[PDB]
This record gives structure tokens, sequence and C-alpha cells, in this order.
């Protein structure tokens, strides 16, 4: 039940066994959790299809569970279930550098630029892509950009959409370069801005008028630079009489869930926490 | 109040199968991955 | 792997809610979950009329009246406490009826999740919960959420017709997935049981790995 | 048992211990002896042939 | 018949041995018209001893 094991119809070189045994305590995803399973379903090429989307590939490669690769001896690959709390040791191919302090987040593999996209296991129809582990400031910032990708490019030409995506698919954390490369618009995209529109609309609706009123009243009294920034975007379209301190309690409490229901498209629960990186950012020795 | 107590022990070669087998006890196949041996066969 | 206490309190398949009291004196109180079946609406009348026949208490009367006395806050005082090892009492930190129970899916996956499902009707005059309880197996919470909300399309509906038809009143949510643990495919059970000789109709989940979650609100 | 290395499952639990119940049959059969016999058996009048 | 009954669970391996060191594995019984013509039937397997 904890160890999962698995076979090719291919034998192993000593060439291939090298490649993959420099690859123990590596992350590996199985879509099944059965205890034995075939390498046609291993890892993630069985799910990858381009022109179909790269949003299916994160939204269905975070359905899936999480292994851990080790003890290769021949025919026997052993991924190893992670149980809820202890310390493990993974090992990361993505290339992001890691902190101590930051949490991780499983994302499909995006093409980096380079025309390299590394597979590291050739078969006669199958190669082994792996799945990226990176931080979660990255995280959380693919996914409200490519929600930015949906939301924004609704009834548009192509040009000032090609245009705008263009710099905006660039992501530059931590002196990299990112690529977010099929934002297609599906049915999982329209459910998903309908929920947003769902939140944007009831904290619109059921939020103070003291509230609607805060930015207001700071621009007539104070001056910062995000304060002309607030001014410059909401300028465009230009005493208390009621108070009531319970209502605004149930009122921010609303306001709290809806924003919980706009905020759950973006966060996930985390899936990894380091303790410490090695330095040539490598191996990580991570508790979940 | 009982269990099992009616089987009977079997071995490798005392059975009639051991005729297709060259019993090899060799301690180190953990690490070993591909045994070949391999031929040269010439043609008259 | 049992994890017990003492609860200041006769199948082992209970579950133990702590609800808050409106009174000051306790400040809590623990029912247990077949209690939810009377308040219920989506379950069969004949078997809440079983229970309401049988369980008449001067408590339950205290219960009906902290539970209706602030509507749509139920999930502020909805609070698990785990299944019962055996019944004063202990409790570790599984009996369903029938209705209650549901499923979307051929129920074939092998290991399968549990997951309470509540949910607030407001097409009525002011509310009626639904319990449910729900054995799925996705483990993701956002497809969750998403399969739910194309199951449940019309709560959404009076949810935001109750915002747009009494703005005075000010709802919370429409209803609480949970997660509970795990039970596999085949021990879940059609099955019987009688408690003080009444015909009452139960399925059953026997293997069963006690593994919280948190009430997660959502629309 | 016998085992293998493939992904079907083996089982553990080995030496199981079973209890076995008797049931019951009894079986009787009368014998009857006449009183004259009885008489005649015990109590010798030693007297003659 | 004879194989398709599975084995007891103790013996003594002593007890209901034959002549010359052979080992009796059972006990089959009819009445005389089944015995008749079964020994009528089986006239060079069925040894007296």
């Amino acid at each position: 039940e904890a160890n999962i094991f698995c076979t090719f119809d291919h034998k192993l070189s000593i060439a291939d066994v090298g490649k993959l045994t420099k690859l123990v305590a590596a992350v590996v995803p199985i879509p099944q959790r059965l205890h034995l399973i075939k390498h046609y379903q291993l890892g993630l090429h069985q799910f990858v299809d381009h022109t179909r989307g790269y949003v299916r590939l994160r939204g269905l490669l975070r359905n899936m569970t999480l292994t851990l690769m080790r003890r290769v001896e021949g025919n026997q690959i052993l991924l190893h279930v992670p149980t809820h709390g202890l310390l493990y040791t993974v090992l990361n191919t993505g290339p992001v550098t890691w902190e101590k302090g930051d949490a991780l987040c499983v994302l499909p593999p995006l093409f980096h630029g380079p025309l390299a996209r590394e597979n590291l296991l050739t078969l006669g129809q199958w190669e082994l892509v792996l799945p990226w582990i990176v931080p979660m400031p990255l995280a959380l910032e693919i996914n409200q950009r490519l929600l930015i990708m949906g939301l924004f490019s609704l009834d548009r030409s192509y040009e000032e959409v090609k245009a705008a995506v263009q710099q905006l698919q660039t992501i530059t954390f931590r002196d990299a370069t990112f690529t977010i490369p099929d934002p297609v618009i599906d049915q999982h995209l329209l459910i998903d801005m309908k929920t947003a529109c769902l939140s944007m609309s009831m904290v619109a609706n059921l939020a103070s008028e003291l509230t609607m009123t805060y930015v207001r009243k700071l621009a007539l009294e104070d001056s910062s630079m995000l304060l002309v920034k607030c001014q410059e975007l909401l300028m465009r379209l230009d005493r208390p009489q009621h108070v009531s301190p319970d209502d605004e309690i149930a009122r921010l409490s609303a306001l709290f869930v809806m924003l919980r229901q706009l905020d759950d498209l973006i966060r996930e629960q985390v899936v990894f926490t380091v303790c410490d990186v090695s330095p040539d950012n490598k191996s990580a020795t991570c508790i979940f | 109040g009982t269990f099992c107590n009616r089987l009977e022990w079997v071995y490798f070669l005392t059975s009639g199968l051991a005729a297709a087998a060259h019993a090899i006890k060799f301690h180190d196949l953990n690490k070993l991955t591909t045994g070949k041996m391999l031929f040269h066969v010439q043609v008259p | 792997q049992a994890l017990t206490a003492r609860f200041f309190v006769a199948q082992p398949g209970a579950l133990l809610i702590r609800m808050e009291t409106g009174c000051d004196s306790p400040r809590h109180l623990y029912i247990s979950l077949y209690l939810l079946g009377i308040r219920a609406s989506n379950v069969s009348a004949s078997t809440r009329c079983l229970l309401e026949s049988v369980y008449t208490a001067s408590a339950a009367r205290a219960a009906l009246q902290w539970l209706d006395l602030g509507p749509h806050l139920l999930h502020r005082r909805l609070e698990t406490l785990g299944c019962v090892k055996t019944v004063l009492l202990t409790c570790v930190m599984l009996m369903i009826p029938k209705d209650m129970y549901l499923t979307w899916e051929e129920t074939r996956g092998r290991l399968q999740y549990v997951y309470l499902i509540i949910v607030y009707d407001y097409d009525g005059p002011e509310t009626r919960p639904g319990i449910y309880v729900l054995t799925s197996s996705i483990a993701h919470w956002q497809t969750l959420v998403d399969v739910a909300r194309g199951k449940f399309a019309r709560e959404r509906c009076s949810f935001v017709n109750r915002r747009i038809t009494r703005p005075r009143q000010i709802p919370l949510c429409t209803g609480v997935i949970q997660k509970l643990g795990w039970c596999l495919a085949d021990d879940i059970h059609t099955s019987f049981l009688v408690h003080k000789e009444l015909k009452l109709s139960v399925v059953r989940l026997d293997n069963f790995s006690v593994e919280l979650g948190d009430f997660r609100e959502f629309v | 048992r016998v085992a293998s290395g493939a992904g079907l499952p083996t089982s553990r639990q080995t030496t199981i211990m079973v209890t076995k119940y008797s049931e019951k049959s009894p079986i009787t059969i009368p014998f009857e002896l006449s009183a004259a016999c009885l008489t005649y058996l015990r109590e010798t009048f030693e007297g003659t042939i | 018949l004879a194989e398709a009954a599975t084995d007891s669970i103790l013996d003594n391996p002593t007890t209901y041995t034959t002549s010359s060191g052979a080992k009796i594995s059972g006990v089959m019984v009819s009445t005389a018209n089944v015995m008749q013509i079964i020994m009528s039937l089986l006239s060079s397997h069925i040894t007296k001893e």
C-alpha cells in the first residue's frame, strides 16, 4: 500500500539505468493510486496533448497523487507514497531557485526557451515528462496571470491580444524567464470566470457604504505614491450618516467568505514546505 | 480447538520440474541487471 | 490508529457534532449525527417521523430552540469530533441513513473519501437546510467544488434570489464541504439496523480511517 | 502459501487458529428382567436338582 | 472419488498400516450387492490381506 511497483515492456540498459539512478528521490505523479502499475501511465506523457490547453494540464496534474522514486535495480522503480507529515527529501529538475521559507506547488512543465525540452528517457512512443516543483509566489503568479489571459481577452481581435500577451507571458522571477504557452479558452475557463463574476458582484453589492468611500477619504486627506496610483485607477469615472456596528460585522464576514471564494481559483493548498535547500540547488529536505 | 497441522514440504530439486533447470546459487543477483550469454555461429 | 478523549455526555458508527448553545451555561452541546436527520429536508418524511417519534427530550426542545435561533449561521456552530469507539462515553478525534447518503459516480473508484455536504434553501419563507454525506473519489478541493457547483445550481439561484429579495437580511454561504477520512470500495454495503425495536434503513461503512478536515465555506 | 513479486497481492496471515465444537448423539437400549428370574438368581433354596 | 476427498488433520502413522509396510488412506463401504458387483468387476486390484 505504501510502495508502488512498476515495469516496462522494454528492458533497461546501463546507459538508461544510469540516466535513471540519478533521479533517486525525484517526484513522479500517478493517475490511479494502485499497487502495481504500468509505465504507460507513469509520469505525465499519457496526459500531455498540445493544442488542448496548458490550463487543462494544470487542472489535471493538480488531481493526480504524488510519489517519490527510489531503489531501482532492474524492472523495479518503486514509487513510494509519502505519508502525511514525515520529513522527506526531494529533487527538482525545474530550474527555479529556492528558499528555506517558501512552500511548494506542482505545475505542468512549460517550455523554458532554449528548445531543449529535456525528456531524459526516450522510448518508442513514450518519453518521460516530469512535473515541475516551483515556489509559492511563482505558482500564485502563474495562476493569476493565466486567469488574466482568460478574463482580459474576451471579445478582442488577435492583434492587441498578441501585443499584450507577448509581454504578459513573461514572468521574471529570480533571474529567470518563463512563458505560459496555452491559455486557451475552455469551458473550465468559462466556469472559472463565472465564479469570479459572481464573487465580484457579491463583494460589489453587499459591501458597506463606507468601504466604497475609504480611498476617496484618503485622497482628500493624504498624499502617497500608491494613492496617486489609486486616483489614476479610479478618478476617471468620478460625515457618515449611517452607522451600524453589528451589521458591519456581518457585512465583513460575508465580504471575507466571498473574497475567499474568489481567491480559491488561484491559491492551491501547499504540497511541500522545505527545511533546507542543497546549496547547489538540486535537492531539498521538505515536510509533507 | 485446533489450527493447521497437516502440511508437507516440497523442494525445487526433488520435484520433477528440475529436469528443465540447471540450478545455480549465486549470492549477487540483486546487483545484477541483465545476464547475456551470446553466441557466434558460422554457417557451412 | 486511535486518538481518544472523554466527552461529557448504541452503535460505534456515530459522529459527535459539537454545536454551540445560545444559552450561556453549557456554551456547547454534543449532538450526534442522527439528529440532523430530523432537520434535513432531503431525507424521507417517514424516517424523519420515526426519529421525531423516538427522540423527544427537553434537550431536543432546547436543540430546536438554539439551532433555529439564528438561521443561515449554523456553520459557525457546526463542529465535528470524529467516530465512536464505545458509547458517559468516548470518541476518537460507520452508520449512515440510506437517503442522507449519496454519490455522484458509479462509486467504483477503489479509494474514496467521504464529505459532509450541507445546503441552504431560501425559496420558501426563511431557510430549510439539507444534510448530505458524499462518498467521492476526488481528492483536491477545487475539482470537488466545481462538481458541487455543477450538481447544486438551484441552491445558487436561491442564494442570489435571497440576496435580491431580502436586502436587509444577509446570508453567509450556501453550504459546507468537509472531509472526514476514507473507506474503500468493497466494505461499503447496504445493510440493516434496529434500535429500541424500530425499523430504520441504514447503509454502513466498515473500514474507516479517521482524518478530519475543515469546514470550507463555498458558493 | 506460494508467493510472487508481481502486482497481485499476497496474504500475511499464517497458521489460522480455529475452534471446533462437538455435536451430541446419545444411544440407548433397554433390557428387561423378570422378577421370577431375579428371585431364582439370588435366593438359592439349596434343595435338590 | 478417493482423491477428491481432502485429507484429515491428524493421523497416527503406525495405525492402520498393513503388512510389508504400506499405508491405508481411508475406508469405503456399501452393502453386499454393491460389494458383490465391485468384487466381480475389479478382481485384480483387490487383495485380501
